[PDB]
């Protein structure tokens, strides 16, 4: 997260850290959506140009964390994965269309002050909240700038940007399964996600029921926090039928 | 409730309410920014 700030303790209790077993390394962010399901980006797990094709056994999930590097005894919980599901039309060769994956935990995690699931939007909430100019929030342990890495979870709030502006900001082909967010050059304020933040949630708080909803997943961008450039996010509601299928069937 | 908790597990009913914030009637340091963006 570039130009963000330290999260408060328990500010983002649905935040997950994907961690590689060997060599031990932070891989990306993810979000908790129930006691046993985790949502992340596909490219975290499958991106052959970067030698990423992880199986269930290469990874663990660390939940309830604040510190990037410390093991936080009696606060964080670590789970193994039972199964990984990537969207079957995930397009890593071109534009990361449908950059989405689900992970089933081997055993459910206990909720706590530090661990708690985010909501996924219904249609009315998606229509209502996913509008240009409305702000959501992005969290992660990724880079603080273009390359470094933070001591603790970072947070930033960013406005949703209109599709024409998103389209004209890049030569990469955008689809209806993505949205972009970030300040325009004329707005003065700054902030963006960055490398290492992929998979982390873009959340918005509903003024109708006071609940946090995950509208997006950190997917891609060109550089970090550049003027005239925006972060792209997987459009969660657009893929909710796939999410439902996977969960209902498995 | 959208998902079946037999396969989804528990937590949907109470989703999106943070123990240290909403549940304690405490506001976090920047969430007013989000709320104010809706007035605009
Ligand atoms: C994998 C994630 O850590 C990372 C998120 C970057 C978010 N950046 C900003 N400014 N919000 N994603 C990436 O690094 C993805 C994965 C593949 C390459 N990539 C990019 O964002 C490139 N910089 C641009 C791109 C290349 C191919 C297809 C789509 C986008
Ligand atoms: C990655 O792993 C699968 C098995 O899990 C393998 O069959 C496949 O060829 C690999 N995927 C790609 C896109 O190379
Ligand atoms: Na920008």
């Amino acid at each position: 997260i570039v130009e963000g700030s330290d999260a408060e303790i328990g500010m983002s209790p649905w935040q997950v850290m994907l961690f590689r077993k060997s060599p031990q390394e932070l891989l990306c962010g993810a979000s908790l959506i129930s006691d046993r399901w985790v949502l992340t980006a596909a490219h975290c797990l499958l991106y052959p140009p970067w030698d990423k094709n992880f199986t269930e056994n290469d990874l663990l999930v660390r939940i309830g964390k604040h510190s990037r590097t410390r093991y936080e005894r009696n606060i964080e919980k670590i789970s193994m994965l039972e199964k990984i599901y990537i969207h079957p039309r995930y397009n890593w060769r071109e534009n990361l269309d449908r950059d989405i994956a689900l992970m089933k935990l081997k055993k459910p995690v206990a909720f706590s002050d530090y661990i708690h699931p985010v909501c996924l939007p219904d249609r009315e909430t998606a229509a209502s909240l996913l509008q240009a100019g409305y702000k959501g929030r992005v969290t992660g342990w990724g880079n603080l700038k273009e390359t470094g890495q933070p001591s603790v979870l970072q947070v930033v709030n960013l406005p949703i940007v209109e599709r024409p502006v998103c389209k004209d900001s890049t030569r990469i082909r955008i689809t209806d399964n993505m949205f972009c967010a970030g300040y325009k050059p004329d707005e003065g304020k700054r902030g963006d996600a960055c490398e290492g933040d992929t998979g982390g949630p873009f959340v918005m708080k509903s003024p109708f029921n006071n609940r946090w909803y995950q509208m997006g997943i950190v997917s891609w961008g060109e550089g970090c926090d550049r003027d005239g450039k925006y972060g792209f996010y997987t459009h969660v509601f657009r893929l909710k039928k796939w999410i439902q299928k996977v969960i209902d069937q498995f | 409730t959208f998902f079946n908790p037999r396969t989804f597990g528990s937590g949907e009913a109470d989703c999106g309410l943070r123990p240290l914030f909403e549940k304690k009637s405490l506001e976090d340091k920047t969430e007013r920014e989000l709320l104010e963006s809706y007035i605009d």
